[PDB]
């Protein structure tokens, strides 16, 4: 709460109390419920029919990863034949239907390494074939009340009893000062801008959810249409007018396959957009270098708005779904396979 | 766990009435409480639903006649209803979200009818 | 608007039989569908979710099965409590919809 | 920005880059420089005024009742060095401050004589006039509130919080309804947020349901919120704020408190309170179904002094609402005494 | 200025249309502009407005069914209607708040009938 | 929620004649109504504004006066030219409501 | 006490224990409570005072001067309620703040009314009296300055910092003429050192010798600065301080710069003052034999605000001793106009 800043561009410095949010966007040690409570949860929910876990967002999966040895150690030297497994994560993260049960006891034993057994229960990763989407649980953990701080470095979970499909709101920080307002969390960091009216102005995000964000935590949520929102909806996108560009809509067709994102309204090197009323309709976004390495120079739009949307993935310069070549056909491009 | 709603009578088209869900055996602000109806002689519809955290969403339909809230003093749901129009009346039923994304618990109806 | 479609629309089968009901989707809703039971004059009751798992109290007889935009709902062995009106409803985005109805007679 | 943030406790700290909302309420804004678009072209704005037929300006804020405080000798030392008989007279700030019709024009042309800048050193003091044109005061009865322009000033550039900094302002074009933008900070951050500008510092909380926890107001302005700085603002009734959209109370979930409705009729009057949910000294308040109705707020002391001592409501939340202004301990429009008649007690006489 | 409505007609009820007033001689975002009408035979009724910052804000006759929009490229305001009923036909203007907070200039106005 | 009321219903007059209209409200605006002319077939004209304030381009004979809840309209000279429809609206809190209007006929 | 300190081009932080000294200067001082010992034991003070021959009080600072604002109408009430015909007038300071030869005594026993504690809230006003206890003001009629009281408090408990804490004073039972330690902090580190109070800011720098750097006085008081608080005290004489002695300037060598002796003749009238080694505006001093010899300091611009625009000095050293205030520049004693004759020019008519 205490605490002072600098301004560089008038170099002028103060002090006092307030509200700070920080871009954040490793140093956390995480701690469940606990190491007896925990493995009881997976016992019922594998005797219940649950056979997998689909992770939220990478503070899961890194969670999972950190404690899959102990909650093995645990759940073996209790005489339960079951181990967990965890995998990489790929993006998007989609919804699962069900959610882990609360145990009414702590497991009896407990407080050295354990061997391979024929149960698996999977935690996020390549195995969607002995554990389908469809038997997974997703959402089922909270941050504590006082689990999270500016100051913590060791975030305090506890296994969720109810069932919701909104992502945790004690991550959650937005503000705005001025002509400049920011809607972010763990995983985004999204920026707006104030030029005639309020518009999105770039946006940094190293995963994709599915959660819903919350409405208590956005900026003008009234008189607005999910059509408009550029990251969507289904995305944890927020339902904000500061989510909106002139010209655009819902991106539902982007490269969401990616592994960390970053829009941008500029042109890609080497390109030009022309605004065009003689060009193709929207799809899928293309790429602008062909699988080949030729990079494609020629862009129009239908009635989109200068300068273009892009997506700066770590493997390319994707354009928005409004913009499509002149010249070149877009069969030999390089298209995105996923929609929200 | 239980659910009995109340209010619900006739009235003449144009006017306003409000229904009430009380719940037993379990507290309204941990589950997301929804509003359906189903027509005589008809299917069911989906009218609205509260989140546990308070946001509210509607059909379009009855997108800005009706209106959802709750209390968690005396742990009732409530369903504010104006300027009611013929095709308004049915059995309207008192639901809660449960897990996939479908109804588990339901209530018992109530009759709305909407004619002079 | 999901436009949720049923059939048959009637079927009369005997104690002892077999019946199969299928739902269908105007798009992909993928594995998010909801099966119910209605008998006259009461609330509806829950059977499957997820479009395979079933609801903790309902008889085993009861099972499902589907993805994308084809769907299914068997029973096994029909009872004298088993003839009611059923409905399927998509979870997938709002608003929730659900189908016209099918009614399992004699 | 760049900033550092520190924890008492343990002694360290946490830096990094984002957006930080400061307490800048209580902090006097005196010491700074300000720009009005123009001294040429201010007075000839004024003049133009003049001519049109507004006699005064209504104040939106106290930054603004500072600003033509600071301009008014240079302001009459150019109008009198063109020959415009023509005077500014600058008053003292009531609550609450309502509003006006009229607004400022932009002249065409500004005035060939003067000097091209603010805070130009050593000038005659002029000579007095008997066209006077009044910035707020007491002097509701040359000219009434009709004849006044109001929220007629953007601000271009600023740099509260440094007490030495320039304030670059600009007479605008078109009608407005809405408070400034340029000085307004909102934040949310995990189960606490904050509706803030340079008056207003309102917080809410995370209980069973987001709720407001306390406001301090230093001013009682009449704009509107504008919605681009308000969380949450869709799904809410105007009937349930407890600050009211009249006087530029956010349009959300955060100004609500369960069991009490729009606060139309409390103590404005004040020239500075703080809400806060707590009894006053020496007062119990009992939840009851035979308490009156509401109605005008109340003091808890009476005239002379004397503490009155159990209050009721019909259907309130404990801890009940109060104003703690200099007077002293003032109720919520819901809670009446039961006992003593009202007609022994001091109530406002203001409504929003 | 000017102010200059659009394409009203006929449309049979539990349809939808959707008018315009092109502006000239000012910009469409730096006023309040209002939608009014006026059913035949009748007084004048206020429907929408927009503010010049972009807030909107509605009549319980219209509350979920209009929308006033803006574009500011082609320099336009819109008006999206949708379940027409019988009570909608009337004749439709663009205004603006000028001082005090009354309307300043108007446009010739446009016929709705639903039938 | 304000309802907005006009007495009387029609005027007859003569040319060169005095005209008075009156206004009132269901509540307390106190400044803020405006006064607006209607002739068939074409959009309103607004005269007067803040309950006192004459619009630029129309002439000195409208005057407007009053506050609380009771307002008049007034017309000293009148001509060949101001035989239309008036119409009083509040201006202090959304939604924003008219009166029934009041005409003026040739007498 | 902990702290940390920031260092904004590598965002990080320092922390520890230690003495920290801030800079308290040009901050309201309005928003403090004050706790002159007890009412009835103020009012028995005031009572006796006044009865033994002590007319009014002058205030040593700005801070007493607040304080006894704070506490007048409380003080009139209590002694109102005793039967005592006695009115406390507070007035405003201007400077210099001359001192008085009387001091305020120490009764032995309280009045036998009243209340136990400052700010009580509701008290009925007390009526106006023929007999006036005169605080500072523009009162020197009725009763001259060498019947005043003057310095007879002492600080002991503050919270200068915290906007919302108490101060703690008592009357002490000595005559004394420093000024008091309480609220005083010295800091040397490096090639920096600070003297600094509440209304004083005095920086020294380490050139080929430490010398004074600058200045800002936002009052002009005139008790001693205790030697315990003040750095190389010893092998300075009084004639070389550029701050004088008499007006609570340090006996230190960082009072010095050289080629320059005290400044007793000063523009000490105004409000408030800042001391630079820079020339003013528009001005240049040359160093020659034939100038002046130093006299009452000169304002750079004349009465009709022309800029003179040659100046001399005789064995100064550049930059020049100059003083910022409201009116505009002005220049130290040894330096003198070049051609135009002094009687031009608006000069000080103060000495310390």
């Amino acid at each position: 709460h205490h605490g002072c800043s600098v301004d560089f561009s008038k170099k002028e410095t103060r002090c006092g109390t307030g509200v700070f949010v920080y871009n954040d966007v490793d140093r956390y040690k995480y701690h469940p419920d606990s190491p007896r409570r925990l493995a009881a949860a997976v016992k019922q929910a594998w005797e219940d029919g649950i056979c997998g876990i689909s992770s939220v967002s990478r503070m899961e999966n890194i969670m999972w990863r950190s404690v899959e040895g102990e909650l093995n150690a645990i759940l073996e030297e209790n005489g339960v034949q079951l181990t967990v497994v965890v995998g990489s994560v790929k993006n998007p993260m989609w919804r699962g239907p069900q959610r882990l049960p609360v145990p009414v006891n702590e497991l009896p034993h407990g407080w050295v390494r354990a061997a391979k057994t024929n149960n698996s229960f999977v935690v996020d990763g390549d195995t969607l074939k002995e554990c389908p989407l469809k038997h997974r649980a997703w959402n089922s953990f909270l941050v504590e009340d006082h689990g999270f701080g500016v100051f913590h470095t060791s975030v305090w979970l506890k296994v969720r009893e109810d069932y919701s499909l909104e992502c945790d709101p004690a991550v959650i920080g937005t503000a705005v000062k001025g002509k400049e307002a920011v809607h972010s969390d763990l995983g985004y960091w999204i920026e707006s801008e104030k030029n005639d009216t309020w518009r999105l102005k770039r946006a940094h995000l190293i995963e994709m959810k599915t959660c819903e964000w919350p409405k208590s935590h956005t900026l003008w949520t009234d008189g607005i249409e999910e059509s408009d929102l550029i990251i969507p909806k289904s995305l944890a996108g927020p339902l904000s007018h500061h989510n909106t560009r002139e010209g655009y809509r819902t991106q539902m067709k982007g490269p969401w396959h990616s592994e960390e994102l970053e829009i941008r309204f500029e042109e890609c090197p080497g390109t030009k957009v022309h605004v065009e009323e003689t060009c193709g309709t929207r799809g899928p976004s293309l790429r602008s270098t062909t699988a080949s390495g030729r990079v494609i120079e020629e862009w129009c739009c239908r009635e989109c708005t200068m300068p273009p949307l892009s997506f700066r993935a770590k493997d390319g310069c994707w354009y928005g779904m409004e913009i499509r070549p002149r010249k070149e056909p877009e069969s030999n491009l390089v298209r995105s396979m996923v929609t929200a | 766990v239980q659910l009995v709603e109340s209010g619900g009578g006739l009235i003449q088209p144009g006017g306003s009435l409000r229904l009430s869900c009380a719940a037993s055996g379990f507290t309204i602000s941990s589950k997301y409480m929804s509003w359906v109806r189903q027509a005589p002689g008809k299917g069911l519809e989906w009218v609205s639903i509260i989140y546990s955290s308070g946001s509210t969403y509607y059909a379009d339909s009855v997108k800005g006649r009706f209106t959802i809230s709750r209390d968690i003093s005396k742990n009732t749901l409530y369903l504010q209803m104006n300027s009611l129009r013929a095709e308004d009346t049915a059995v309207y039923y008192c639901a809660s979200l449960g897990s996939g994304s479908a109804f588990g618990y339901w209530g018992q109806g109530t009759l709305v009818t909407v004619s002079s | 608007d999901i436009v949720m479609t049923q059939s048959p629309s009637s079927v009369s089968a005997s104690v002892g039989d077999r019946v199969t009901i299928t739902c269908r989707a105007s798009q992909g809703i993928s594995t998010w569908l909801a099966w119910y039971q209605q008998k006259p004059g009461k609330a509806p009751r829950l059977l499957i979710y997820a479009a395979s798992s079933l609801q903790s109290g309902v008889p085993s007889r009861f099972s499902g099965s589907g993805s994308g935009t084809d769907f299914t709902l068997t029973i096994s062995s029909l009872q004298p409590e088993d003839f009611a009106t059923y409905y399927c409803q998509q979870a997938n985005s709002f608003p929730f919809t659900f189908g016209p109805g099918t009614k399992v007679e004699i």
